[PDB]
């Protein structure tokens, strides 16, 4: 039942980190896991990562290991993405989506893979 | 015989005899003893097990009756040694103690004591090794 | 094995326990409540 | 007794130690001997009282010796002799607010 | 005349640990027939005392 | 106080317990207490030895 | 990672007949795969959860199933809403290392 809102586009020179965020809104934030998709022009949906809110963990795609960071602001339904090393291959529109995971908040997580929640996409490019 | 107690260093009698009786019941069976009148996997295992502990035994007693010679009792079940009682250590007389108390309430009554005594039985086996070698002169 | 998903189930069972034997046993446990 | 005073609204961390780090079971009990907080192996449970949708723990300093007890939204009414138990020993820390 | 008492049971994913502190995760439930047949053979109880 | 965390596979298993019996090495051995009324802290007076 | 391999990307599929999209692993899949719906400026909307659910909102036209590593989705009474990249995930991945491929598009012959 959620809303998933990007932030403003970024331009980066090369070496930089970007700080990109997601605001969730209307319904709990913990019952939804979210994850970040990078649409690189030219290229197809690829997967960066995903983070469990109840327990706080993330996983992320191999080669973004060492690059990536996907954290969570609960207090203000705020997903986030920090992206080091940038590099003109990461110019993309980047963007959360999520899905609902039956009452999580009483132990009841599904852990599911299929997004249903998408924002909108926020474009970040390097100079 | 060797499985007085129900185990193995139980030699001396059953537990709950009294002392007084446990010795006397020794004896009858010493002279009765010198007078002289299905196949599965675990029976590998138990029987290994089992061999163990009697292996053990044996190894522990013969330790044992080696180690007492530090006392002048080496080679014995029953020994008697020139260290007087000195009464604080218990107060019960004799026939009190053996008629009617069992070894473990025994243990118990003077287990305050028996560091000390067994330093005091040293110091004698020490002295009379002495005195005897000075007498061979 | 007649468990449906929800979702916006599966994670539903039930226990049944004798409800005479239930209640005997508490009838013992509370008599020896009773003289402690 | 250790004495602590709060306020009105606020949140206090009383607390007992052990000199063993782990595995280590307390209870914290009023001045009636009412229980309100206590450890039962790895989980938190808590006893019949006016506290139990206030006092709380931090689950995780168990295995440093240290068992907290957190009274948060602290009322007048909750001013008090709180009682540690923990392996053999007892603690007292007197809570004013 | 019911004779069963019952009880409503859930199946969680994300449990406390009984061996330590912390909080594991399970994967979910199985889509089939889940059967257990038990014994209950004593009670943990706790007393509540107190003054009053 | 930070955070530990380990992932891996969860495979499913068939769980179900079997008795175990503790068993005394050598050189012990196990006393039992017999008294079908003991309380768990008394003396019991009907003692057995088992490995 | 494994990878996701679909049918030529481009086929052309007049309006009103049925399509046939497909999707192959290079490892096997418990009937965990989903697929996406994308248009230019728009959010790739989920279509099919697991190998065969519909997605919410999703019509009976958009459909499909498969196992093992061989999946198919057919799209039937085509509509012009329907030409966009259809793309296949794959979740049977723990740790998770979810992987998309690149999808097919749809096109109107001329
Ligand atoms: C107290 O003791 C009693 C007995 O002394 C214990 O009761 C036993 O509890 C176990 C737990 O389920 C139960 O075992 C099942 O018996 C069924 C009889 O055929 C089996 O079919 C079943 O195996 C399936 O389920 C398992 C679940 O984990 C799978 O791991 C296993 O691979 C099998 O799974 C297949 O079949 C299912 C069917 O729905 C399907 O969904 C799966 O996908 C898969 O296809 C178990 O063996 C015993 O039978 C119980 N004993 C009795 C007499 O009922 C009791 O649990 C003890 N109490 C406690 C608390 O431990
Ligand atoms: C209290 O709960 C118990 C469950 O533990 C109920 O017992 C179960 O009652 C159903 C009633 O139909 C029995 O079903 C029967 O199963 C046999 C299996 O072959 C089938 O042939 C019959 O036609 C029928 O379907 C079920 O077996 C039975 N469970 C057991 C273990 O016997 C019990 O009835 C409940 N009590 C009341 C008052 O309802
Ligand atoms: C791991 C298994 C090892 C084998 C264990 C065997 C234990 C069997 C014990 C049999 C005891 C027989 O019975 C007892 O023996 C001792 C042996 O000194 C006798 O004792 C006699 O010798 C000792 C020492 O010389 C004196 O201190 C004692 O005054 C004297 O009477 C007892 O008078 C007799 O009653
Ligand atoms: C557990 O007990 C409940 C009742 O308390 C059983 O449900 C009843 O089963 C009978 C059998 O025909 C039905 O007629 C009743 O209508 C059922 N009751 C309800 C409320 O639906 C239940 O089946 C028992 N569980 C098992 C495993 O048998
Ligand atoms: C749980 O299931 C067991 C059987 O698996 C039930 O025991 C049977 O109950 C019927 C009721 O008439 C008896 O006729 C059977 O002989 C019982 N079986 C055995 C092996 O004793 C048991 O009652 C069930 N529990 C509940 C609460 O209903
Ligand atoms: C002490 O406990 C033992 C163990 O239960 C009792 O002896 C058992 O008595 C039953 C009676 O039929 C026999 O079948 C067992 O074989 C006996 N077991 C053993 C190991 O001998 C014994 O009677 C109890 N003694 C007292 C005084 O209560
Ligand atoms: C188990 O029973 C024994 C008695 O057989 C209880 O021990 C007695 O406790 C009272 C309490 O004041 C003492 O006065 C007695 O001297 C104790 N007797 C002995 C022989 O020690 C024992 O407390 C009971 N244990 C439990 C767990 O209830
Ligand atoms: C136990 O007491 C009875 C009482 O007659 C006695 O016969 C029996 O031999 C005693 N057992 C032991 C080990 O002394
Ligand atoms: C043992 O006897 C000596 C003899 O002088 C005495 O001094 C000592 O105090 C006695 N032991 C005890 C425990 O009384
Ligand atoms: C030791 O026994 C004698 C015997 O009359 C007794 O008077 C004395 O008080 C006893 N000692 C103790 C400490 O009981
Ligand atoms: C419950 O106790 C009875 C008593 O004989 C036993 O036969 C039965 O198998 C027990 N049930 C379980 C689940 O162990």
């Amino acid at each position: 039942q959620v809303q998933l809102l990007e932030s403003g586009a970024e331009v980066k020179k090369p070496g930089s980190s970007v700080k990109v965020s997601c605001k969730a809104s209307g319904d709990t934030f913990i019952r939804y896991s979210f994850t970040w998709v990078r649409q690189a022009p030219g290229q197809g949906l690829e997967w960066m990562g995903r983070i469990i809110t109840i327990l706080d963990v993330a996983h992320y795609a191999p080669h973004l290991q060492g690059r990536v960071t996907i954290t969570a602001d609960k207090s203000t339904s705020t997903v986030y993405l920090e992206l080091r090393n940038l590099r003109s291959d990461d110019t993309a529109v980047y963007f959360c989506a999520g899905v609902y995971e039956g009452e999580a908040d009483e132990g009841e997580y599904d852990n599911n893979g299929f997004l249903k929640h998408w924002g909108q996409g926020t474009l970040v490019t390097v100079t | 015989a060797v499985g007085l107690g129900a185990f193995i260093l139980g030699f001396l009698g059953a537990a709950g005899s009294t002392m007084g009786a446990a010795s006397m019941a020794l004896t009858v069976q010493a002279r009765l003893l010198l007078s002289g009148i299905q196949h599965m996997l675990q029976l590998t295992v138990w029987g290994i097990k089992q061999l163990q502990a009697r292996v053990l035994a044996v190894e522990r007693y013969l330790r044992d009756q080696q180690l007492l010679g530090i006392w002048g009792c080496s080679g014995k079940i029953i020994c008697c040694t020139n260290v007087p009682w000195n009464d604080s250590w218990s107060n019960k007389t004799i026939n009190e103690i053996w008629d009617n108390m069992t070894w473990m309430q025994w243990e118990k009554e003077i287990d305050n004591y028996t560091q000390h005594i067994y330093t005091l039985l040293e110091v004698s086996q020490i002295q009379q090794e002495k005195n005897e070698q000075e007498l061979l002169e | 094995n007649n468990n449906t998903r929800k979702s916006i189930n599966i994670r539903q069972a039930h226990c049944n326990i004798s409800k005479a034997r239930w209640n005997e046993t508490l009838g013992q446990i509370v008599a020896k409540l009773e003289e402690q | 007794k250790k004495v602590v005073l709060g306020k009105k609204g606020d949140t206090v961390e009383l607390t007992c130690t052990a000199s063993q780090k782990k595995s280590i079971q307390f209870h914290w009990k009023n001045s009636n001997q009412i229980k309100i907080l206590g450890n039962q192996g790895s989980f938190l449970t808590k006893g019949p009282s006016k506290l139990n949708d206030r006092a709380d723990s931090r689950r995780s300093l168990w295995d440093q010796g240290n068992f907290p007890l957190i009274i948060k939204n602290l009322k007048i009414e909750d001013s008090d002799t709180y009682i540690c138990e923990v392996e053999d020993q007892k603690e007292e820390v007197q809570l004013l607010v | 005349g019911e004779q069963n008492i019952t009880l409503q049971c859930r199946i969680k994913q994300i449990i406390n640990m009984w061996q330590g502190v912390g909080k594991a995760m399970y994967a979910p439930p199985i889509r089939g027939q889940i059967r257990c047949s038990s014994n209950i053979t004593g009670l943990l109880l706790t007393r509540d005392g107190g003054r009053d | 106080c930070n955070t530990s965390v380990i992932t891996q596979a969860c495979p499913k298993v068939s769980f179900e317990p079997i008795p175990i019996h503790y068993c005394a090495p050598a050189g012990f051995a196990i006393l039992k207490c017999n008294s079908k009324t003991f309380n768990g802290s008394g003396p019991c007076t009907n003692v057995s030895t088992v490995q | 990672e494994l990878e996701l391999t679909q049918s030529p990307a481009t086929l052309s599929v007049s309006p009103g007949e049925r399509a046939t999209l497909s999707c192959r692993a290079s490892e096997s899949v418990s009937s965990d795969l989903a697929w996406y719906q994308q248009k230019p400026g728009q959010a790739p909307r989920l279509l099919i959860y697991g190998a065969s659910t519909r997605a919410t909102g999703v019509p009976a036209r958009f459909s499909g199933s498969g196992s093992g590593a061989e999946f198919t989705l057919t799209i039937s009474s085509l509509q012009s809403e329907d030409f966009a990249v259809y793309y296949c995930q794959q979740y049977n991945n723990w740790p998770p290392r979810y992987t998309f491929g690149q999808g097919t598009r749809l096109e109107i012959k001329r």
